[PDB]
């Protein structure tokens, strides 16, 4: 019989799966200050990794890796891919982007926007940390941050019909003690309500897509879609009655080569394969599908909200491929993204 | 990378590697803190003898 | 040719000294006795051993050391067991009453009334000296002795030989192998008083020697025995450039400049590879590039802790056996691609690399088996900030409720010494994240 | 640290303090004579922390026995082991105590106090380095109670900077002698939570309930019951009377068990549970020792380890076994009921192995326990004291000898604070 500690009370896949380990008559819940506990699902600041694994008798793991922040900052993300090796400078599924500090890169972001009003192309950019501000002039962007980010704005995105309207795409990868990368089989599909509009950039709703801004600013928000996701198999039946084509075709192979590349590039750093504490991780990577049926990165959550519907799935998904598999008790649901 | 000062000997070798170059109290305090902890011992030796007369 | 002074203190202390001066005698040649066939200029030397042996006119090899523990057993073992005549009876100090695992009772009550008598042997040792380099000391964090007593002196002996390095070789305590639910209150007490005292620490966590003579020596429950031994083959590493020949940390002062930058930060991680059972029917020797791999490997650390998020500020190599400049190279660079290496800015990154062709020397009867080549890694990172994080949150734990506070007040110390000294481990804990973290 | 001076007082003191003395007697290979015929070394390697060496080359018990009758002397010298003890030991009054606490303290044992303080210094006097003192007495009489906390007192005096230990028996009405129990017993346990480093409680109710529902004795006599007290206290000085890796001793034992210093009353345990009958001849796993020592049916203070909280613990395992089975099985207790160990005072419970058992034994673990479930017997106590003193009932046999009501008074609430102290970190963090 094993135990557990829970020092982070406001996520909801973790209390879903509190409840799951309760209710197997095998786990035992722990204070938060009880140094003898199995499982450990820590919080999300300064999660002490200096103290786990050193109780004797106790095999320990943990629902966070260690140096995962390098990919699930926006900051921190950019200058990995730029840097690492592996993720070239000139990686193809990475929208050009530079980290700028408030009064650094802001003199090659001028450069790059310079060279490129020459030919005098779509120049939109967005600035990120809800706070974020898409605009044509870095001015503008430039007085609003006065650490953001600036990226290129993807201008000529896939539009959903009927309704003319953008999205992203949430996936959720667990990544297991062995590192191991799963890649859950039901992606969400958040999409916007109110369709795209190429001039008027002032309206927060039209370009972005989060259910949060979505619930609040949107005129209608359910119409086409309750809640305003499409899961994968309308998506798929919508891609071959309109495209031709398949989810699984057009977009899932790139979207597991960037999960694929990303993790297998921050490998290294953050692999527990001989450490004496384990570590699992269930990561949301952000998607975006433009016109031509092309997969661009936008952002990796570390801790990410799953829906409504799914949880009860993922959440035993979660139980059984990264918590059963170190603690064994008396047709999966994931895609093993092989490396 | 390169080698660096490179010393040779019969009993071994020696040398750098490089790969990137760069971006008290007193006698007297002490005998002071010393005695002073001697003093609070001795009073509460004391209270202790005086609290077993009682 | 200038001379080190061995001093060790409390029962750790005691018996990894026992340790360390049987290995270094049958490194050295040196016999039970005091003989060295070997040495051919009899009543003295200007000789690399030297420098932790002096001569007799009988020709006779005598450690520059002193045990000092407040209780009779251990030392009694020592006077004797296989190594008598090794030491002169004045160098071997007890007392009669221990310091009952009470960091106060060493430092104040117990220490106070010996600490003279343990200076005045260590000055009679020090004029056999034409020029004393310094101190290596020995001693456990957890111990009564071991804190107390030796934080008073490293004070003394600061005060008397300001202008020597004093070096430490510290025991952390570890749940396994720990007698005293009180080894978090003196470890914190103990480093406070002797942060501004020492030049370079050497700490081991019992925890990693444990589980190394477990996975690695095969051994089931070890003992104090198996452990002492292992950490002498790493003492020996760290202190064999003083012993021989060479270039590398030939002097107590290299240390500090080689391995410490900012002096508060002055704990190095030691990582020492390969640990290979002598009951090994059979074993395929590791190459350099696999031993210099390992040292990258955290379960081969005296000190479990994760590198890969700290950063590095000095980085020394030391091996013993066969081994060549060029295979060094060339595993270094594989490992700095293979491997995540981060140097502080304000430091380059590359390696000191010392090689002594003379391979480990095993006791006979031991559980390390014999290898060809074997290396140890002293790496300054801030990844040690670790064994402080956990050591001060128990420290907190009890402190919180003022737990056994009464027994080292009862000495004659002040619950002020308790916050004085976790203030000042809070400051160390900060800079190392400011010297370290983004 | 080395020489342990051993004191016994009163009826119920010196009968187990015998019992204790036969059973390492016999541990160490010393017959009644006084010689030892033993084989291995191991058993005079630490002779002298409770034996001096004497005239002939023999071994004297280093025990003082006390009593304020003669009866229960005389018995003990026609024992067994009676030829044992240095015949200047022994101090004996006349007029016996009444079981009456004021007799004890304030007026008979008066007389005597000094001639035993006498014998106490002539045996000191002839130690290397004192380690300090051990008594072996019952809180519900008048010698054992009043005398040895006036004993207690004045070696205090004496030896300030020495241990004081205690085996303390608390009566209960299962096993009573007389009514005003609950008045000898909430006086001592006011001197004793004065003046002692370490006190194992040992409830009388206890042995009583594991001689008739464990041992199957059907009318338990007060020898059943020395059996048990005087195989815990073998089992407790093990890591005393013989060579270890711990170097154990009194100091330290009270510095890592009492991490306040009115809050030393532990509670012992054995395992496996033996009678004088029964020989049972089955060997113990070392996962049966530990469930059994854990056990509140293995306790001698008649609490509830789940109705508290573990302070501290320490365990002492003998014979020939799996050091790492040991650990495996310690740590298998401590992790599954984390819940009853302090999360303030990290790995709490530490454990010494002897490889020599006891008589009759291959496998055994004695276990000493500072849990604050203890409260429960001084609450018990208490109100067994108010239930009278309400009524001022039996007062009398006391305030002849000059005692006033205030003296109960303030004894009483000093036991009610002790209660309150224990409940206090009981709740904490
Ligand atoms: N590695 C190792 N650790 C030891 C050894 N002996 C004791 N220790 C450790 O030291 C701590 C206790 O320190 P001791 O050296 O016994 O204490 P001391 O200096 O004798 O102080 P006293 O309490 O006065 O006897 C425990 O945490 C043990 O783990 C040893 O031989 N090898
Ligand atoms: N460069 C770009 N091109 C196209 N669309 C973009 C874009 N940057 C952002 N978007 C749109 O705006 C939203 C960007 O929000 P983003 O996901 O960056 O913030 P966020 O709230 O999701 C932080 P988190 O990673 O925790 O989810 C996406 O939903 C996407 O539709
Ligand atoms: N366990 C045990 N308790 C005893 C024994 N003899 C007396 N008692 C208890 O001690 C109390 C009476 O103490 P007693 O020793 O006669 O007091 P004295 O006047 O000091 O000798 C009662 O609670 C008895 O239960 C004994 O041999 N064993
Ligand atoms: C929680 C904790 C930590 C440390 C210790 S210990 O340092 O006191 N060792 C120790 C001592 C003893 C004894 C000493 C004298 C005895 C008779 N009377 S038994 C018994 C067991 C052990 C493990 C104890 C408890
Ligand atoms: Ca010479
Ligand atoms: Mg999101
Ligand atoms: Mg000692
Ligand atoms: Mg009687």
């Amino acid at each position: 019989m094993y135990t557990f500690v829970v020092r982070d009370e406001n996520s909801s896949v973790y209390a879903e799966v509190s409840r799951l380990l309760l209710a197997t008559g095998q786990w035992k819940r722990l204070r938060k200050d009880n140094p003898r506990f199995n499982l450990m699902l820590g919080e999300r600041n300064r999660l002490p990794f200096g103290r786990l694994g050193h109780e004797p008798g106790l095999v320990q793991l943990v629902n966070y890796y260690r140096g995962a922040d390098k990919l699930c900052r926006k900051a921190s993300l950019v200058k990995l891919i730029k840097t690492s090796p592996e993720l070239s400078e000139s990686c193809t599924w990475f929208p050009e982007s530079y980290v700028i500090y408030p009064t650094d890169e802001r003199e090659v972001f001028l450069a790059a926007y310079n060279r490129r009003r020459e030919g005098r192309e779509g120049n939109v950019w967005i600035a990120k940390s809800e706070g974020i501000l898409i605009s044509s002039e870095a001015s503008e962007l430039l007085d609003f941050i006065d650490v953001h980010v600036i990226q290129k704005y993807l201008e000529k995105p896939l539009l959903l019909e009927p309704g003319h309207r953008k999205f992203d795409i949430r996936s959720w990868v667990l990544v297991d003690h062995l590192y191991n990368i799963y890649l859950y089989r039901e992606g969400v599909l958040r999409t916007s309500s109110e369709p795209y509009n190429s001039a008027n950039f002032q309206d927060k709703t039209c370009h972005l897509t989060n259910h949060c801004i979505q619930k609040e600013y949107s005129k209608n928000y359910g119409r086409y879609e309750e809640g305003n996701e499409m899961f994968f198999e309308e998506f798929n039946q919508y891609l071959m009655d309109a495209l031709n084509t398949t989810l699984e075709n057009s977009i899932l192979l790139q979207i597991k080569h960037i999960i694929r590349s990303c993790l297998m590039c921050i490998e290294p750093a953050i692999s527990t394969k001989h450490l004496h504490y384990q570590s699992f991780q269930l990561f949301g990577f952000d998607f975006m599908v433009d016109e031509e049926l092309k997969v661009w990165l936008i952002e990796v959550n570390g801790a990410p909200a799953c829906a409504q519907k799914l949880y009860a799935e993922l959440c035993q998904g979660i139980v059984d491929v990264a918590i059963s598999s170190v603690f064994p008790l008396a047709t999966s649901i994931f895609i093993k993204l092989h490396h | 990378m390169e080698v660096i000062e490179l010393n040779k000997c019969t009993s071994g070798q020696s040398f750098e590697v490089i790969l990137k170059p760069p971006s008290d109290p007193s006698l007297e305090e002490i005998q002071k803190k010393l005695e002073a902890a001697e003093e609070r011992r001795k009073y509460q030796e004391a209270e202790l003898l005086k609290h077993l007369a009682e | 040719m200038r001379e080190c002074i061995s001093i060790h203190v409390g029962q750790a202390g005691v018996q990894i000294g026992n340790a360390c001066w049987e290995l270094y005698c049958l490194e050295h040649g040196i016999q039970p006795d005091g003989q060295m066939p070997s040495d051919k200029t009899i009543g003295g030397g200007d000789d690399s051993f030297n420098t932790f042996f002096s001569e007799t006119g009988a020709g006779k090899h005598v450690p520059r050391a002193v045990f000092v523990d407040l209780e009779p057993t251990v030392i009694d073992e020592v006077r004797t067991g296989t190594y008598r005549q090794l030491f002169h009876p004045e160098q071997l100090i007890t007392g009669k009453e221990d310091a009952a695992n009470n960091y106060a009772r060493g430092h104040y009550t117990i220490g106070k009334e010996i600490i003279d008598l343990v200076l005045d042997r260590i000055r009679k040792l020090a004029d056999q000296c034409t020029g004393l380099q310094g101190f290596l000391v020995f001693h456990s964090f957890g111990g009564g002795t071991g804190s107390g007593f030796t934080s008073l002196l490293m004070e003394r002996l600061s005060v008397d030989y300001g202008k020597k390095s004093k070096l430490e070789f510290s025991i952390y305590p570890a749940p396994q192998v720990s007698t005293a639910v009180v080894e978090p209150y003196n470890s914190i007490l103990t480093t406070h008083t002797t942060l501004e005292h020492s030049d370079c620490a050497f700490m081991v966590d019992n925890e990693a020697i444990y589980d190394i003579c477990r996975r690695n020596l095969d051994i089931e429950r070890p003992t104090y025995t198996n452990l002492n031994r292992l950490i002498s083959q790493i003492v020996s590493s760290i202190t064999a450039s003083l012993r021989f020949d060479g270039a590398l940390n030939v002097d107590l002062t290299e240390f500090q400049t080689n391995l410490v930058p900012y002096p508060r930060i002055h704990f190095p991680l030691a990582t020492y590879a390969p640990v290979i059972s002598a009951e090994k029917a059979y074993h395929e020797q590791l190459s350099v590039a696999e031993i210099t791999n390992a040292c990258f490997e955290p379960a081969n650390q005296m000190v479990k802790c994760d590198p890969r998020h700290g950063k590095y500020m000095a980085c020394c190599l030391l091996y013993r056996g066969d081994v060549v400049p060029k295979d060094v190279n060339a595993a270094i660079a594989t490992i700095k691609t293979k491997r995540s290496i981060q140097f502080v800015d304000w430091c380059p990154t590359g390696f000191k690399v010392g090689i002594n062709y003379q391979p480990p020397t095993v006791v006979p009867g031991g559980d390390l088996a014999k290898v060809q080549r074997a290396v140890c890694m002293l790496s300054n990172t801030t990844a040690i900030a670790e064994a402080w994080a956990r050591l001060d949150h128990k420290f907190d734990l009890m402190y919180a409720k003022r737990a056994f506070v009464h027994w080292y007040v009862g000495e004659g110390m002040e619950e002020g010494e308790f916050s004085e000294a976790r203030e000042d481990m809070a400051a160390l804990e900060k800079d190392y994240e400011e010297v370290g973290v983004d | 640290m080395r020489e342990i001076v051993h004191i016994q007082a009163g009826q119920c003191g010196n009968q187990i303090g015998a019992k204790f003395w036969e059973v390492i007697s016999d541990e160490h290979g010393i017959d009644p004579t006084g010689s030892y015929h033993g084989d291995s070394d191991l058993q005079l390697e630490r002779i002298n922390v409770y034996y001096n060496e004497a005239t002939g080359n023999k071994y004297v018990p280093r025990a003082i026995l006390v009593d304020l009758e003669p009866g229960t002397m005389d018995s003990v010298r026609s024992g067994p082991f009676g030829q044992i003890f240095r015949p200047d030991n022994f101090v004996f009054g006349q007029s016996g105590a009444g079981n009456n606490w004021a007799k004890g303290h304030y007026t008979e044992g008066a007389e005597l106090v000094d001639s035993v303080l006498d014998v106490v210094r002539k045996e000191s006097e002839s130690c290397d380095c004192l380690q300090g003192f051990q008594l072996t007495h019952s809180l519900g009489g008048g010698t054992g109670s009043g005398m040895g906390t006036l004993l207690i007192s004045k070696i205090r005096e004496e030896y300030p900077d020495r241990i004081m230990n205690t085996f303390s028996v608390m009566p209960s009405p299962k096993v009573s002698d007389t009514v005003v129990e609950p008045y000898n017993a909430t006086l001592s346990v006011h001197q004793l939570v004065e003046n002692t480093d370490e006190t194992y409680c040992i409830d009388n109710e206890a042995l009583y309930d594991i001689c008739f529902r464990t041992l199957k004795l059907t009318t338990p006599t007060y020898g059943d019951l020395n059996h048990l007290v005087s195989a815990t206290m073998s089992g407790v000085t093990t890591c005393l009377r013989f060579p270890g890796q711990l170097n154990a001793d009194l100091r330290k034992l009270a510095v890592n068990m009492v991490p306040f210093p009115r809050l030393h009353f532990f509670m012992p345990g054995f395992a496996p549970l033996t009678s004088r009958g029964s020989q049972q001849y089955r060997a113990l796993t070392v996962p049966e020792l530990t469930q059994q020592m854990f056990d509140s049916k293995n306790m001698m203070a008649a609490c509830d380890p789940r109705h508290g909280r573990y302070l501290t613990v320490a365990a002492i395992f003998r014979g020939r076994m799996s050091m790492k089975e040991v650990d495996e099985q310690m740590l298998n207790v401590q992790n599954k009921n984390s819940s009853y160990f302090v999360e303030w005072i990290p790995n709490n419970v530490k454990t010494a192995v002897c490889d020599i058992p006891p008589r009759g034994l291959k496998m055994s673990a004695t276990f000493i326990g500072n849990s604050t479930a203890i409260q429960e017997l001084f609450k018990r106590i208490s109100e067994q004291f108010t239930a009278m003193f309400r009524r001022k009932a039996f007062l009398h046999w006391y305030t002849g000898e000059g005692m006033d009501e205030m003296e109960f008074t303030e004894a009483e609430s000093n036991m009610n604070d002790l209660v309150s102290e224990y409940q206090q970190y009981q709740d904490a963090t």
